[PDB]
């Protein structure tokens, strides 16, 4: 179990680790968060009290190194750093535990949550996403674009997700315009899977990375990708059976994990539809198919 | 964006454009069967492909022989009309290529955006206007070559005669869609109005008889007549 230690807390914000959070008020003694799980990316994220503009946050893995934050109060926001001297932080940690002056990751045994949502997500592939190697975590935040969004403006600060145009020549084979559009097994199966991602896992994980920032920080490009994904493999009459069984996963604990008040703002009414319903798929997500129609009725 | 009342004279620039059609592409009669089920029997079709400023007319004509074995018809009439519009547009040389191609309906859009993916400069439209080109398979020479086709074909026309010699192309297209709209809201009676006279004629290199101006606008002013007349008579005013 590993500690993400605060150097303090000095502007009232709210704070997210994973699905969890809380409010810390200003200049309240807090220190930060202790028995996160290993073995799992994770994301602490932020929400100022005095400008909920902003949403942002940072994807870190413990296994890569010793993390915590710290507000500036120059750039107004809490940062994460890393800490190379082992034994400093060791002791930093260990002062700020013997004081209880730490959260506990509050994980019910029982609960498969996070595992379910992040089961694809590497830290490695989050990094060619967020591109910025000098640092081992990852920031995001709300307002964010992605490279696709930028084609139709700063790229430094882009989501480096793949590009995914139904309309293409790269979706569209010459001399197959008709059966490439209405059956997207091609773009999926060889362009996508086998060209670009190589396996249905790093296919997974970028889905899961992209829903994942959509509902933490709002980022209305992560949620475009998401959609893009769902549809790409719903549109497709030839999936693998194994990979159709994961989808129906992925999707029924994303749609569990969803704030039923964000619904209206975080799902695609035609995407869902069109895949629960009318797609090739339409009968391959009992999961799936079963939560939105008890959760979110009223979308469909 | 859209094409419709506010932006008509667009169409006659010199910017190139085509109007597509494909009401009459996938034609047939619905028959019973001599176990008193009902079938389909296709018969031949055609693209209506048309450069409003110019008069250009590239009839793309449909065999039937193209469904043969096929299923989903009505779908795949509109990926074939994507198809041959395409070909058509390839097959120009380069400073005849349309900047723009306008088809009336829109289930054309997506087929046609992707048939034309090698051609990102040209912009695919749809109009919120209800331009009559049903109604081409009205005009009897137009009829008769997509009747007569044993193979698929490409024929040429100018649908405006030689009207260009004395009008504008704008009011070449108005009188076009209003013969047009006349033989789709009463062709009997539209072909009566344009044949009564047996001393005006047809060009045998021509579509429509050989009005004079004074002619024309007589002929203009009965098929006025005859538009809100079958108003009267469908809506009873
Ligand atoms: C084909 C009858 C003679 C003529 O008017 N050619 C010009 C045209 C080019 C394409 C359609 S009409």
């Amino acid at each position: 179990m590993n500690t993400v230690p605060f150097t303090s807390a000095p502007i009232e914000v709210t704070i997210g680790i994973d699905q969890y959070s809380f409010n810390v008020k200003e200049n309240q003694p807090f220190h930060g968060i202790k028995d996160i799980p290993i073995g799992h990316v994770h994301v602490i994220h932020f929400q100022h009290a005095d400008n909920s503009s902003m949403r942002y946050g940072y994807w870190f893995d413990c296994r890569m190194g010793n993390f915590y934050i710290q507000y500036d109060p120059k750039d107004g926001l809490y940062k994460m750093m890393e800490e190379r001297d082992g034994a400093k932080f060791e002791n930093i940690v260990h002062n700020f535990k013997e004081r209880q002056m730490m959260v506990s990751y509050p994980k019910i045994d029982e609960d498969d949550t996070w595992y379910n949502l992040t089961e694809f997500v590497q830290m490695d592939k989050i990094r060619k996403i967020v591109r910025k190697d000098e640092n081992q975590f990852s920031y995001v935040d709300s307002s964010m674009t992605t490279v696709q969004e930028n084609e139709l403006s700063d790229p430094a600060h882009s989501l480096n997700y793949t590009v995914i145009n139904f309309k293409s020549r790269e979706a569209i084979r010459p001399g197959h315009e008709m059966e490439d559009f209405l059956d997207k097994s091609y773009y999926l199966n060889t362009v996508m899977l086998q060209g670009i991602f190589k396996n249905s896992s790093n296919y997974f994980g970028e889905l899961q990375f992209a829903f994942l920032n959509a509902m933490f920080f709002g980022n209305y490009g992560s949620s475009l990708q998401w959609h893009a994904m769902i549809e790409l493999i719903c549109s497709s009459a030839t999936v693998p059976k194994h990979m159709l069984d994961k989808l129906d996963e992925i999707l029924y604990y994303q749609i569990k994990t969803l704030p039923e008040q964000y619904s209206d703002i975080l799902l695609n009414e035609r995407v869902w539809n069109i895949c629960l319903y009318s797609s090739f798929q339409k009968n391959s997500l009992h999961n799936t198919e079963k939560i939105m129609e008890n959760k979110y009725p009223e979308l469909l | 964006g859209a094409m419709n009342s506010s932006n008509y004279a667009e169409l006659f620039n010199n910017d190139i454009k085509l109007f597509v059609d494909d009401t009459n592409v996938y034609r047939v009669t619905v028959h019973k069967t001599f176990e008193g089920n009902v079938a389909t029997k296709a018969i031949n079709g055609c693209i209506f492909t048309l450069n409003p400023k110019t008069g250009h007319l590239f009839l793309k004509i449909i065999h039937t022989s193209v469904w043969a074995g096929q299923k989903r018809l009505s779908q795949l009439a509109k990926w074939k009309t994507a198809e041959e519009v395409s070909a058509l547009v390839r097959s120009l040389p380069k400073e005849e290529q349309p900047k723009q191609i306008i088809v009336t309906r829109k289930a054309m859009l997506d087929p046609l955006e992707v048939h034309m993916l090698d051609f990102p400069n040209i912009a695919i439209r749809p109009t919120e206007l209800r331009l009559p080109f049903s109604a081409a398979m009205s005009i009897d020479k137009l009829s008769d070559v997509v009747m007569k086709a044993t193979e698929p074909q490409m024929v040429l026309f100018n649908i405006y005669d030689d009207w260009l010699d004395r009008i504008s192309s704008y009011t070449a297209f108005s009188r076009l869609t209003l013969l047009l709209r006349a033989l789709k809201t009463n062709e009997e009676s539209a072909k009566m109005i344009l044949l009564s006279d047996p001393t005006i004629t047809i060009k045998s290199y021509h579509l429509w008889p050989s009005f004079t101006d004074e002619q024309w606008i007589t002929i203009e002013s009965q098929m006025r007549d005859l538009i809100l007349t079958e108003y009267g008579r469908k809506y009873n005013v």
